[PDB]
């Protein structure tokens, strides 16, 4: 079970 | 105007750099909602005001069974608040982590409802750009609800392109990892990654070093379990074609290509949108304040407020009843 991901921009 | 004191604040469902999401009760009606509370100070500092306005605008202008519905968009001097219908079923990330892997039948159900949602957004010239397990929630009946439209782009018709390097590292399409622009096919790559996770029980590419991760996304050939069905292998191979021009859904007909793939042979797509497909899992919620399908990491935390004019955010506020 992978770690939580985080969204990003530029 | 709607304010903070119109709601009871019951349990923390999510937390991070931008702000937090809390299960609230509307005092007037006694009904429960999910309230995403974002700090303006952080949004301005990170230069992300355009993304916050786009999210509200997309939420205001969309209505689909498998997209989350906005009840109220309102703001205070330092906070932006999205009041939304409460999906009690929790994230798909929660369920897939618990069960490790789904059957092809269960993945097909979730996949179809996501394809239905993506066809809707694409027909409306919206590219979602952040398909992933954390952004896919389940409602009380076990149907898909896409959340978080912060990285959406509007006005993207047939063949229109985008420049912003954005998304989530693990889900980025190969073309986004190259210079210049990219098309709406990145959403079908994202569908491919989540479908891969549901059926293969892992990301198709992973490394904690983004340098190594992006090289895998660009350079590495995907693998499948031997026992995965031929149609499932073909679907994932089609969705995860590195060239967006040769990718399933990357042609002019868009979602049609994906809907007509042999993996979804058993699916009537008019029944999908009509909520006529039977959910393979029904959330076992006893009450409305029941948060069993959210991490204790968040739900165990005590609710508190932060101690810190024309600090107004124009074109943000909204009511579902007024419009
Ligand atoms: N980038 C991650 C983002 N997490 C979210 O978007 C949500 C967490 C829990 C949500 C929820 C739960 C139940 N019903 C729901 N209905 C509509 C949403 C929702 S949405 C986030 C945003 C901002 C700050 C931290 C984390």
């Amino acid at each position: 079970g992978r770690p939580r991901t985080t969204s990003f921009a530029e | 105007k709607v304010t903070m004191n119109d709601f009871d604040y019951l349990k923390l469902l999510g937390k991070g750099t931008f702000g937090k999401v809390i299960l609230v009760r509307e005092k007037a009606t006694g009904r429960y909602y999910a309230m995403k509370i974002l700090r303006k100070e952080v949004i301005i500092a990170k230069d992300e005001v355009a993304h916050t306005v786009t999210e509200s605008r997309v939420l205001q202008n969309t209505r689909h069974p498998f997209l989350t519905a906005l009840k109220y968009a309102f703001q205070t001097h330092d906070r932006l608040c999205f009041v939304m219908e409460y999906a009690n079923g929790g994230e798909l990330f929660f369920h897939l982590s618990r069960e490790r892997v789904f059957t092809e039948e269960r993945a097909r159900f979730y996949g179809a409802e996501i394809v239905s949602a993506l066809e809707y957004l694409h027909s409306r010239d919206v590219v979602y750009r952040d398909i992933k397990l954390e952004n896919l929630m389940l409602d009380k009946d076990g149907h898909i609800k896409i959340t978080d439209f912060g990285l959406c782009k509007e006005g993207i018709s047939d063949g229109a392109t985008m420049k912003t390097f954005c998304g989530t590292p693990e889900y980025l399409a190969p073309e986004v990892l190259e210079d210049n622009d990219y098309g709406r096919a990145v959403d079908w790559w994202g569908l491919g990654v989540v479908m891969y996770e549901m059926m293969c029980g892992r990301l198709p590419f992973y490394n904690q070093d983004h340098e190594r991760l992006f090289e895998l996304i660009l350079m590495e050939e995907i693998r499948f379990p031997r026992t995965l069905s031929p149609e499932a292998k073909s679907l994932l191979a089609g969705l995860l074609k590195k060239d967006p021009k040769q990718r399933l859904g990357g042609g002019p007909s868009d979602a049609k290509e994906v809907m007509e793939h042999r993996f979804f042979l058993s699916i009537n797509w008019q029944d999908v949108v009509q909520k006529k497909l039977l959910p393979p899992f029904k959330p076992q919620v006893t009450s409305e304040v029941d948060t069993r399908y959210f991490d204790d990491e968040f739900t165990a935390q005590s609710i508190t407020i932060t101690p810190p004019q024309r600090t107004h955010f124009p074109q943000f506020d909204y009511s579902a009843s007024i419009r």
